[PDB]
C-alpha cells in the first residue's frame, strides 16, 4: 500500500550557477496489494524522480510518501534513516539496470543476501536463490563466481533474482526486462505476476509496450 | 537505544581547525561513514568520539554512560576490551617492535585469553581472513608493506569482535581485490554480530557498499547526512555536489 | 632516448619478497603508472630505481648513466635538484620540525635559490596549487592533516619543475576533489613540461586517468605490462583480470 | 588508410574457469583516404572487438593491423606502446559512448586538450573547441564548467567535439549519434561528411539506419 501525495522535487544544480531544475511537481499516487501501476510518461516528465523517492533514493522537497510498514504508516520524506533501513530491508523492494554488489561475492551469496539479512536459515535462502536463478536460466556454472566476471544479461539477471529473493509487500521495478530477450524477458513477466498474486503491490517503468500490457493493471499518466 | 551518542560535541585547535556542533546517533549493526574534504576535521572527530580526545563541548554517550566523565581506567578498559581503533597510518597503530602475532595477541589476552596455542590460532585465522599469508605471524610490522600493516591493524583492532569500532580510512594502501574482501568482512561482521562501524573514507565507492548513513563534513562543520545513497545520488548542499561529482567514474 | 632504463633489476629481501626481473624504459613527457597486489614489490622496486635501494642484480641507466655506478654524491645531486620522491607516508619525506614553507624551499634553495621572498611566493603559490591554504605556510607539518601533508610532499618534489618523479600512492588520503586537482596537476605538467612519472597507485581509476603505461606486479615479478587501457580493459594475465574485476563501481 | 589483415581475438576468461570465448576469427579489412566504412553484423559479431582492436584498446592474439603513421606503416599489434600513444595523439582518432575525463576541468579545456597536445597555439584550440561547441548547439552557459556536472546528452555533445578538434587522418566512431536527437544527429552527420572530404579514413559501428545510410560508404560484414 503507497500513499503519495503533493510530492514535488526540484534539483538545485549548485555547480552550474545553481540552476534549478523542477521534475516533479504536486504529483501523487495511490497503490494497493496485488496491484501493479507503471509510471508512463515522454521522457523528463519525473518517472525515475518519482520511483527512487517511493524507495526514498531522492528526497523530495515537499509532500508526503506514506508506505506501509509491518501494520503501520511512514512518511519516507521525513522519517529517519534507520526507519528507512529497515524499511528497504523488510517492506520496500528494489529492483533496476544495476548490480552494486561488492566485487568478490559469488553469484548465489549475491542472492542469498538480501534474505539471510532477515534471519531465514542459510538452507532456505539458498534453495530460493536456485531456484530464482534456474527460472532466469542463470546458467549452474556461474553461480558460485562473482557476478562482475560475467556479461552485462547475466548479471542483470542475477540481480532480477537478488530483487525477488525476499517477498517484499511493496515492490518497485525500474525496467528490469529492458535488455533480456523474449525468453529471459517473459520469465521476469512471470516472477512478476506471482509477486502481485501473493499480493505484491507493484510500481514500475517499462519501455517495452508487451511488457507492460503482459505486467501493468494500472497507468499513472507523468506527464503532468 | 543508540549505542553511542554524541551531543554538540565541539574541539577546535583554533577558530575553523577541527570540529564544532556535531551530533549523531549509531546503533548496532549499521556503519555511519564520514566523507568530506582533507581538513574538514573527521580525524578530530574520530580521536573525541574513540576517547583519544577530550572535547571542548558536547557530551559523548555510549551504552547511556557519558564517555569522558568516567574513569580514565574505564575509558582505557573500553579502547582495551570493546572499542576498536584503526588508524591512518598502520604503524600508529601497531607496536613496531612486536610481531604481528604478538600485535594481533595483545587484544585476545587482555579480553582474558591465557592459552598460547588458541592466541597464535586465531592471529593465523585472522591473518588469512585479510589474506596476510600465516608464515608472516612472528615478522615485525617494520617488515609488512603499508597494505600489510594496515591489514594487520584492522586484524588487531577486529580480533576481539568488539561492538564498535572507528576506521581511519580503513582502505588506503590497499589493492582493490584484499579491498573487497575487507568490505565483505566488514559487512559480514556488521550484519552477523551487530558491530557498528564509524568508517572516515575518501573512497565514495567503499562508502556506497559498506556505509549505510552518511556524514558530510566541511570546515569543521556537518553539512549534510542522511542516507548514503540519498546523500550520493541526491545531494542538497553545494559541497557534497561538487564531492560527489569529482568522483573518477570507472 | 629513455629517460630511464631498467635492466634485470633485482631487489630481495628473501625468495619471494622484493622485486626479480624487472625492466622497463622511461621517456620524457610520459607516467608508466605500477599497480599490483600489496605484497608484490611495488615499493621496493620503487626505492631501488629512485636511488634509495641497491639492486643485487641489474642495472638502471639514467641519461644514459649506470644510477648505482656513479658516487653517492652524484646519486644525492639527484634527488636534490631533478629527482622527486614521494612517499607513502607524508612525514617520511617532510621535516617534522620544519614548516611547509621551509619545507618546500629546501628544495628551491638546493637548486640555487637565494632570495627569500622569491622562495616564500613560490611556496605559497604552490600551496594554493594543491589548496593548500597560503596561510598554513608557517605551520609545522605535524598541525597538517594526512591529505594535507601528502600535498605538501607533493608540492616539496614538484617544486623544482624535476624531470623525473617517482611517487608511491600520491592520491592516499586525498579527498576525490584534491584528487581531480592533483591528476590535472600531474597531466599538466608532464605534457607542457616533459616531466616523468613512475607512479605506484591502487586506484585504478587514477592509473587509467594518468598513466600512459602500466605495469602490473604480483610476487616480485612483472606479470603484464602494456599501454594502460589495453591492459585495463583488455587483461590477460589472470592476477590481472582478478584485479580490474575487483574495482568497485560508481 | 587502414589494412587489417588475418586478425583473429579470442577471451581467455580465467576468472570462470578459463573459457574461451573467440571473438575474432581471421578477418579483414581495407580503408582508403576519404572513404568511411561501417561495421555491421549481428550483436556479438566481433565489431566492438575490431574497432577497438583497430584503436589498440583490445590486442589480437594473432594477424596485423597495419595504419599509416606519418608516411610510415604500423602494425599494432606488436607496436611498442609508446608508438601506439604517439599513433594516438596525431594518427588514429576515436569517437565513442563515453567522456573518460579529469573530473574538474571545464569542457572547453576538455575540447581544446587534445589538440593543445600537438602544440597548437592555444587560441586557435580555444577558436577551434568553441565553433565546435557551438556547431553541436552546446549551450555557451556550459562551456566553462566541467562535464560531469551535465546531463547525458551534453556531456557526449562535448565528447564528440573533443573528438574532433584534431583533424585524424584516421578517425574511429562507435555510435556517436545513437542517443542524440535528430538535430545533433545531424550536426554530427555534417562532420563526418566533413572528415571524409577532407581526406579521412573513417571506420564507424552505427545502429540507427538512417545515420548509416548518409554516412557509410562501404559495409564490411562482421558476421562471419
Ligand atoms: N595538532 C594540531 N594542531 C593544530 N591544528 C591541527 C592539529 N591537527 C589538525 N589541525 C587541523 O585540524 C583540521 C582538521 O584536522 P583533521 O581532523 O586531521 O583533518 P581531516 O578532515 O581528517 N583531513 P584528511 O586526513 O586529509 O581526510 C586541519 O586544518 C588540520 O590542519
Ligand atoms: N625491510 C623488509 N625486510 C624484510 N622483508 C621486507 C621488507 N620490506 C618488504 N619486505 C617485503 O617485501 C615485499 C614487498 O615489499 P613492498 O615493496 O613494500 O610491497 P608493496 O607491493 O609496495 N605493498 P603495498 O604498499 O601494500 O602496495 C612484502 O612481502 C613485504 O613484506
Ligand atoms: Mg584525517
Ligand atoms: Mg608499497
Amino acid at each position: 500500500m503507497i500513499n503519495v501525495q503533493n510530492v514535488s522535487k526540484t534539483f538545485i544544480l549548485h555547480q552550474q550557477n545553481g540552476v534549478r531544475l523542477p521534475v516533479l511537481n504536486r504529483a501523487s499516487l495511490t497503490v494497493n496489494a496485488g496491484e501493479c501501476v507503471v509510471l508512463h510518461g515522454h521522457s523528463g516528465s519525473g518517472k525515475s524522480t518519482l520511483l527512487r523517492s517511493l524507495y526514498a533514493n531522492y528526497l523530495p522537497d515537499e509532500g508526503q510518501i506514506q508506505i506501509k510498514h509491518g501494520d503501520e504508516w511512514v512518511d519516507l520524506v521525513t522519517a529517519p534513516a534507520r526507519k528507512v533501513v529497515e524499511i528497504r530491508k523488510t517492506t520496500v523492494g528494489w529492483v533496476s539496470q544495476f548490480l552494486r554488489v561488492i566485487p568478490r561475492i559469488s553469484a548465489l551469496e549475491v542472492v542469498m543476501q538480501p534474505l539471510l539479512d532477515t534471519g531465514v536459515p542459510r538452507e532456505a535462502c539458498a534453495a530460493k536463490a536456485a531456484r530464482l536463478l534456474t527460472r532466469l536460466n542463470v546458467p549452474e556454472r556461474l553461480w558460485h563466481l562473482a557476478p562482475s566476471t560475467f556479461s552485462g544479461g547475466e548479471q542483470q539477471r542475477v540481480n532480477i533474482a537478488r530483487g525477488f529473493i525476499v517477498d517484499y509487500p511493496i515492490l518497485l521495478l525500474d525496467e528490469p526486462t529492458a535488455s533480456l530477450d523474449a525468453k529471459n524477458s517473459a520469465a521476469v513477466v512471470e516472477l512478476i505476476r506471482e509477486a502481485k498474486t501473493r499480493g505484491a503491490a507493484i510500481v514500475g517503468i517499462f519501455h517495452d509496450e508487451a511488457v507492460r500490457n503482459d505486467v501493468a493493471d494500472r497507468l499513472h499518466p507523468m506527464g503532468a | 537505544q543508540p549505542l553511542l551518542s554524541v551531543n554538540n560535541l565541539t574541539h577546535l585547535y583554533a577558530p575553523g581547525k577541527g570540529f564544532s556542533d556535531v551530533s549523531f546517533d549509531l546503533w548496532p549493526g549499521e556503519v555511519l561513514g564520514i566523507v568530506g574534504e582533507s581538513g574538514s576535521g573527521k580525524t578530530t572527530l574520530l580521536k573525541s568520539i574513540s576517547a583519544r580526545l577530550t572535547p571542548q563541548q558536547g557530551e559523548i554517550h555510549y551504552e547511556n554512560r557519558s564517555l569522558y566523565a568516567m574513569s580514565e581506567a574505564d575509558r582505557r578498559r573500553l579502547l582495551r576490551t570493546e572499542w576498536g581503533v584503526v588508524h591512518q597510518h598502520p604503524l600508529d597503530g601497531l607496536r613496531r617492535q612486536v610481531s604481528a602475532g604478538g600485535n594481533i595477541g595483545e587484544r585476545l589476552m587482555a579480553t582474558g585469553a591465557r592459552h598460547y596455542g588458541d592466541i597464535r590460532a586465531t592471529a593465523q585465522k585472522w591473518l588469512e581472513e585479510v589474506e596476510i599469508p600465516a608464515n608472516r605471524i612472528d615478522d615485525l610490522p617494520t617488515t609488512f608493506s603499508g597494505g600489510m600493516q594496515q591489514r594487520l591493524q584492522i586484524a588487531r583492532n577486529l580480533v576481539t569482535h568488539p561492538k564498535l569500532v572507528f576506521m581511519d580510512q580503513p582502505t588506503g594502501g590497499l589493492d582493490v581485490s584484499v579491498q573487497a574482501r575487507l568490505l565483505d568482512l566488514l559487512r559480514g561482521l556488521v550484519v552477523e554480530l551487530n558491530l557498528a562501524v564509524v568508517i572516515v573514507t575518501h573512497d565514495l565507492g567503499v562508502a556506497r557498499l559498506l556505509a549505510d548513513r552518511l556524514l558530510v563534513m566541511k570546515q569543521g562543520q556537518v553539512v549534510e547526512s542522511g542516507l548514503t545513497d540519498r546523500v550520493l545520488d541526491d545531494p542538497h548542499h553545494p559541497y557534497t555536489q561538487l564531492l560527489v561529482s569529482s568522483v573518477l567514474q570507472n
